[PDB]
This record gives structure tokens, sequence and C-alpha cells, in this order.
RNA sequence: CUUGAGUCUCGUAGAGGGGGGUAGAAUUCCAGGUGUAGCGGUGAAAUGCGUAGAGAUCUGGAGGAAUACCGGUGGCGAAGGCGGCCCCCUGGACGAAGACUGACGCUCAGGUGCGAAAGCGUGGGGAGCAAACAGGAUUAGAUACCCUGGUAGUCCACGCCGUAAACGAUGUCGACUUGGAGGUUGUGCCCUUGAGGCGUGGCUUCCGGAGCUAACGCGUUAAGUCGACCGCCUGGGGAGUACGGCCGCAAGGUUAAAACUCAAAUGAAUUGACGGGGGCCCGCACAAGCGGUGGAGCAUGUGGUUUAAUUCGAUGCAACGCGA
């Protein structure tokens, strides 16, 4: 991308809930192609926070997503041969992308002896802005705080 | 610009600090000729009118003291 | 532990070093800081962030004193001129304003020589 | 009141007045000859610059 | 005789020079007013000041040196050079319209004067700066650049020195030869005059014609076309050295060779290469991502070692699951 800025490529909407977040959530925890594999514990870890943890599995998904989504993140760029910690602002879609991509990352440690089980276990305690994902975000911001005398 | 010369006014006076004025800073330093338009010939005659001004404490030189 | 019931902030600035002064408007020192003395050394010391650090120090420093209303006259052209300012504005400091106070010789003494690198 | 555009009345006098750049400029001691060729550089450019 | 040169009357601009006053900003030091732990320094440090109070901050004083901006592509001076303000003595240039002298001119070997900075002698003065020097660093070294200090010196008076890339690397005077845009400085005229538009000078900056030049370039301020006079050059090193003379308190200056040595040394421009010179523009080069290698076991190649032999080749990218 030096000449012609092309983007992000464009993405089908998720088949069970029309909904293309949740299709980039699938993308996003999708290992070696698995596709249904990924969405099979994708709707499980869903349903499972739909029936206990909320009212709705749909818009539980966003309050977890907006409880997790940072806001000026630290990008590394030496304006003049001096290595700067700029803070710069996220754009939406890349802080959704950011935020299910730290989301699933946090399932990971969990253990709890399943994959759905980990997901619903970290996607309620991010919703409730107490997981292990969350203190990844509010780390991007102390390093943004940190490093203001750069601007 | 040089407006020295529309009026036609031959010699500027150091006692006129309302006309001296026009051409200081608040920071009480003269202003250029590339900046005001004022003639050569008058540029040279307006400094050393602000400069005897600031001799008889009819101005400041710095904008402090 | 004492009133003066206003104050004057005069922000000493160099390339290596930012100092940080309250003092009442008979020029008389309630309190100071220095980007140095807060932790920061060296390269540390001279940066925009050290000379914040300081300025809230010294704000604190010199709290006891209940200073609301202060004139803020900054020195010399390193970094954190501004910086501190911002950072001494800050716990509720009303300043009435700014004046540049830094010191313009008139051609009057001979500077070091220029350094080769 | 506000004290942010309060501030930039600040960096328009203190950079149009110039000392920034005379604190520089009286940092070190700069030779006459090369205060002249300064100068001379300096007119050559900003002379044959509004020419070609 | 009056056209060259010069005189007189009237003005204008100017860091021209000498002398004497003087003001404001800043530095440093001193004394104190408040006040607390750092200050200062650098690539990063340390030496260095600081708790006997530093630095920071305010007041008052002492002192030396230099004059922010105005400031210029500006001006003046024979050149070196000359910059706050005021006074005093003073030199030159220029303009206007006249009057006057009547070739009184140009150049100039020796000669005489002036002549940046450093340096020298005597007597001062000494804030800052800063050779030598002292310490702290850097480095393989570091008699350096970097840092904290710091002496002569820089400043003043009177003498000496007489040298600079003292350069426009371009001697002085005069005449002649297409133009354009400027700056600075006088001045004639005319608009109704304020502005404004025409004429004529002085100095000065930059383009460019003819011509000239090896080229670069110069180009009405010639390096063009000519005249008068003076200085100087004769391959590169040796050598602006030796010897002698003159000059200087001294450092040294000036005038100024030869033996010997080499077959070149050099000027400008050209084409590339190179630069710890620029400007730019692309590539999974980086950034943004995802997955690896590097750890384990094995498979395979290579090096090495071993062997009677471990056949030969391929070895940075561009050899090493390569020829096979
Ligand atoms: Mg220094
Ligand atoms: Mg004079
Ligand atoms: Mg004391
Ligand atoms: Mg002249
Ligand atoms: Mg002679
Ligand atoms: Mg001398
Ligand atoms: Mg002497
Ligand atoms: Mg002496
Ligand atoms: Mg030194
Ligand atoms: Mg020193
Ligand atoms: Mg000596
Ligand atoms: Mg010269
Ligand atoms: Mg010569
Ligand atoms: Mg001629
Ligand atoms: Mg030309
Ligand atoms: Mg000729
Ligand atoms: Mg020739
Ligand atoms: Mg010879
Ligand atoms: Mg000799
Ligand atoms: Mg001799
Ligand atoms: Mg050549
Ligand atoms: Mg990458
Ligand atoms: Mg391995
Ligand atoms: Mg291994
Ligand atoms: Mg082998
Ligand atoms: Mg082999």
């Amino acid at each position: 991308p030096r000449r012609r800025v092309i983007g992000q490529r464009k993405i089908l909407p998720d088949p069970k809930f029309g909904s293309e977040l949740l299709a980039k959530f699938v993308n996003i925890l999708m290992v070696d192609g698995k596709k249904s594999t990924a969405e099979s514990i994708v709707y499980s870890a869903l349903e499972t926070l739909a029936q206990r943890s909320g009212k709705s599995e749909l818009e539980a998904f966003e309050v977890a997503l907006e409880n997790v989504r940072p806001t000026v993140e630290v990008k590394s760029r030496r304006v003049g041969g001096s290595t700067y910690q700029v803070p710069v602002e996220v754009r939406p879609v890349r802080r959704n992308a950011l935020a299910m991509r730290w989301i699933v990352e946090a399932a990971r440690k969990r253990g709890d002896k399943s994959m759905a089980l980990r997901l619903a276990n970290e996607l309620s305690d991010a919703a409730e802005n107490k997981g292990t994902a969350v203190k990844k975000r509010e780390d991007v911001h102390r390093m943004a705080e940190a490093n203001k005398a750069f601007a | 610009f040089c407006r020295f010369t529309a009026e036609g006014v031959q010699e500027i006076d150091y006692k006129d600090i309302a006309t001296l004025k026009n051409y200081i800073t608040e920071s009480g330093k003269i202003v250029p000729s590339r900046i005001t338009g004022t003639r050569a010939k008058y540029q040279r005659q307006l400094a050393r009118a602000i400069k005897r001004a600031r001799y008889l404490s009819l101005l400041p030189y710095t904008d402090r003291h | 532990r004492k009133q003066v019931s206003d104050g004057v902030a005069h922000i000493h600035a160099s390339f290596n070093n930012t100092i940080v002064t309250i003092t009442d408007r008979q020029g008389n020192a309630l309190g100071w800081a220095t980007a140095g003395g807060s932790g920061f050394r060296g390269s540390r010391k001279s940066t925009p962030f050290a000379a914040q650090v300081a300025a809230e120090r010294c704000a604190d420093a010199v709290k006891e004193y209940g200073i609301k209303n202060l004139e803020v006259m900054v020195k010399g052209p390193g970094p954190g001129r501004e910086s501190t300012i911002r950072a001494l504005n800050a716990a509720g400091f009303r300043i009435t304003n700014i004046t540049d106070v830094t010191p313009i010789p008139h051609n009057g003494c001979r500077p070091p020589k220029k350094r080769r690198v | 009141e506000p004290f942010d555009v309060a501030l930039r009345r600040f960096k328009r006098s203190c950079e149009k007045a110039g000392v920034l750049a005379e604190v520089r400029r009286r940092e070190f001691y700069e030779k006459p000859t090369t205060e002249r060729k300064r100068a001379k550089a300096s007119a050559v450019k900003r002379h044959a610059k509004k020419l070609a």
C-alpha cells in the first residue's frame, strides 16, 4: 500500500443473525480455515449468554464490545529521527476489530475445560467491565497517557 | 505607506509621539520599512527620532522597562 | 503554613533544565521545584513531561499558602515553556496573564564560541 | 475568559517578537565574516528566487 | 582659446575621521530581602559550584565591554575599514544655475604616508570571551574535537610591527560601443495641486546583446574597441628558501638566487563513478496483520572430525531436501 490504498476486504454478513459484526468475529477466531468449527463455538457461547448472562445474545455482544473498546493508542512513529510514542485515535471499525481481537485473546487463557465456556465467560466478564480483556484496553490507555509529552 | 511623502513633511519630530507610536511595536521595537512602506530617507529619520525620544524618556526601550 | 493572599509564578527555563518558582509580588520566594528534582536526570530532565511534573510538584509544595491568583513570567527558549504553563493552570490556578521576560542583551557581551560536532 | 485560547495569544506575541530565535542566535558567537557571508547568501537567494 | 583640470556662490545625503559627554538592555561580581535541594553540564557522563544556603526570585550598588531591532539587495571612506544618542573640531563626494582661471593635465621608478588581526615595549584597565595551561571525558590512541575552569590577549594611552584568500584573486586616467529590471541620491518641467506623469545627473545590484574568452564566464561599473604611464610573469619542486644589504627591541619583514631534481605541474570544461550531499519515487522493504523458524524428537543437506575409503562438484544474497 504505497501508491493506491486498497483498504480492508469486504465480508459477508453472519448467516445465523445477518450481522457483519458477528461474522467478522467468527472470521477473527477461526483457526486453520475451520469456519464451522469456530462458529459452532461462537453460537453456543452466545446462546448461553442469551439465556442466563443477559436478555439478548446479539446485544450482549455489543455491550461487551464497547466495554472493551479502546480510544487512544500509541503507534510508535519517529517524527524527525527520535523514537516518539505518538498517541493517535482509532477509527470506529478498527476499534471494533481491536475489541474482538482482544476478547478472543482473553478467552484463550481462560481454560475451564472447553472453548464455548471460555468465550461465554470472558464475553460476559468484559460486558460487566471486569474481564482479563478490559485490562489490556486500559493498559493501552495507560501507555497513551504516559506518552502525552509528544503531541 | 511612505506617509512622509504624501503629507510632504520635510522633517520628522522626536516630540511627536503620536506619529512615532505608529512605527513602534508593543515590544518597543522599531518596525522595518519592508512592513510599513516608509522610504529609506525617512526610515533613517524615524529611527533617529525614535532613539532621541527614548533618551528623553518619552518612549520605552523594551516593553518591560 | 502562612498566607500571602497572592502569588507570581516565575518559570525559569534552560535547554538543560526547567525551574518553577511561586513568589509574592514583592519577589519573595514561597515555593519552588525543578524538573531535575522530579526524579528526571540528564536527557529525562529536559522534556515537556519533566516540566509538567515540576509545575504540579511546585504547585502542591506551595499549596499550603492558599495561593489562587497568580501572574506567570516565563523565561528561556527551552522546551516545556507552555507545558509548564498548562500544568500549573491545574489545581484551580486563576491565571491573570503571561509575559515573556527572556533576557535580550543589546549587543552587550561576547557569547562562547561555536561548538564543533 | 478561557485559558486555552488565552495561551494561543501568548504563542503569537512570543513568536512574532522573535525572542525564541534571538536566544538561539545569541547562544554562540558568530564571527563578523560569517555574519556577512550569511547575509550575502540570504540576499542572493531571496533575490534570485523572485526572478526565476 | 575653453571643451581637460581647478576656483567661487546655494543646497543635499552619509556607520568618513578625531575629541568629549551620555543613555538603555544584558553579563559578572558584591551586599542583603524571602526560600529550600539541588544547580550546572552532555551522546551519556563526570570534574565543577551548593546546607557556611547555591541555583531560582526581588531590591540596591560596583564595574568593564559592546550598541537588539532601525538594517537593507543601504550608505560613507584611497584602501584597511566605519553602526545607540548629543555636542565639538574636521575631510571628501554630489547637484543646480551662473561667474572666474586658462592646459595649470595624466601616470609615476626611487621616496613618503596610511594600512585588518595577531604580536612587541611602557603605564593602565579587566565584565564577558579565551591561546597556553589545569582538571573531567571520548578513544585502540586523543598532546585533539566535547565539558568545567582558566593566563597572556581582547579594552585604554603613547610607541613599534607592516603583514592577510589586504580579493572584484581584475593597477591608474581618458574616449568610444545595442538594451532590460532594480536600489540609493540630488534636481528641471508639467498636470489643479496632494498624490501623480514626464526629463537630466551621482553612486550602486542583477540579467543579457554584439564583441571577447581555453572554457567558465565578462558584458557601458568589460574580461569589448583604443590611447598614456607604472608594476609584474617566463615549466613543476628546490624557494619566497639560502647568502648579502636595508629595516625591526624582538618576532620577523623586504629585496632575492643557484646547485640539484622531475617530464610534467596546471586552468576550464566533459562522461562516468563515489559522497557519513540533496530532492524524489517504487518493491511483503517497513508499518498493519496472520502463520512460522530459532527450543524438542526425527528426516535431509553441508561444515568439521573420523576413516582403508568416507568419490567429485556447488560456498554471502545468487551453495547447504543443490547436481542426485
Ligand atoms: Mg555552553
Ligand atoms: Mg559619524
Ligand atoms: Mg546569600
Ligand atoms: Mg563609495
Ligand atoms: Mg613606490
Ligand atoms: Mg591588535
Ligand atoms: Mg599589549
Ligand atoms: Mg599589561
Ligand atoms: Mg574551552
Ligand atoms: Mg568560560
Ligand atoms: Mg608573549
Ligand atoms: Mg577585507
Ligand atoms: Mg595579489
Ligand atoms: Mg575605463
Ligand atoms: Mg551578465
Ligand atoms: Mg579596458
Ligand atoms: Mg582574459
Ligand atoms: Mg624553476
Ligand atoms: Mg625571508
Ligand atoms: Mg636577511
Ligand atoms: Mg577541474
Ligand atoms: Mg512486519
Ligand atoms: Mg529445531
Ligand atoms: Mg539447534
Ligand atoms: Mg568432510
Ligand atoms: Mg561432499
